């Protein structure tokens, strides 16, 4: 059937052309359908995983930047519970806005979300467009989770997407006790007297 | 010499030249004090990497 129990959607966003879709192929399972990027826009791929006992659908809705929709991608944010702004450490431009996507996903995705923010292409290491440390820092004082995300060869997004859906399963995770279903009395012969 | 209060001297240092098959002038340029760093893209045409290399 189906039988999961939550079911978070959890954006990519980042300029275009900073390597999103390649990070996101490898490294969920698959979609089943390859589709078309820049027909209604965003595309989505699904990843379950099961924390504490419960399971989970995380559904990846990464995002183009063709100008077009403008409208469309600031109404696709709603309801947007996880995020990750993605840039590459090759170009430099796309650091000079990733602080304006930020301010446009506080914006109306939900009233408390979990950024996280993730170096792309690390694979070409003598080329590093923005010190690491500074996107560190910039990560240290905005509550956003921080990984290398070097391209081939890594696994830096197989803990950190985890820990990402801990960190948002705790923020809704609110409480539950049991469904145990044993308690059995009362086969009699009925002597009623209404 | 002597200089007295403002008196400039313009003292003249004779030297001879160098010799570009004696010495290369495009060694590693510009040597950091402490090894390490960011490694950052120099931002900066190749050619102009020469020159600030010849005139450092």
């Amino acid at each position: 059937g189906y039988d999961y129990d939550y079911l978070f959607k959890i954006v990519l966003i980042g300029d275009s052309g900073v390597g999103k879709s390649n990070l996101l192929s490898r490294f969920t399972t698959d979609e089943f359908n390859i589709e078309s990027k820049s027909t209604i826009g965003v595309e989505f791929a699904t990843r379950t995983i099961e924390v504490e006992n419960k399971k989970i659908k995380a559904q990846i809705w990464d995002t183009a930047g063709q100008e077009r929709y403008r409208a469309i991608t600031s109404a696709y944010y709603r309801g947007a519970v996880g995020a990750l702004i993605v840039y590459d450490i090759s170009k430099s431009s796309s650091y000079e806005n990733c602080n304006h996507w930020l301010t446009e996903l506080r914006e109306n995705a939900d009233d408390n979300v979990a950024v996280g923010l993730i170096g792309n292409k690390s694979d070409l290491a003598h080329l590093r467009a923005v010190p690491t440390d500074e996107a560190k820092n910039f990560a240290m004082e905005n509550q956003m989770l921080f990984t290398e995300t070097s391209a081939l060869n890594s696994d830096n997004v197989d803990k950190a997407f985890r820990e990402l859906i801990v960190a948002i399963f705790q923020m809704v995770s609110k409480h539950q006790v049991d469904l145990s279903g044993s308690g059995t009395n009362n086969m009699g012969s009925n002597g009623a007297p209404k | 010499y002597h200089v007295e209060a403002s008196h400039t001297s313009r003292i003249i240092v004779p030297i001879k030249k160098i010799d570009y098959k004696k010495y290369n002038f495009e060694n590693t340029p510009i040597p950091r004090i402490f090894p390490g760093r960011q490694f950052i893209q120099s931002g900066l045409n190749e050619e102009q990497t020469i020159e600030m290399r010849q005139k450092f």
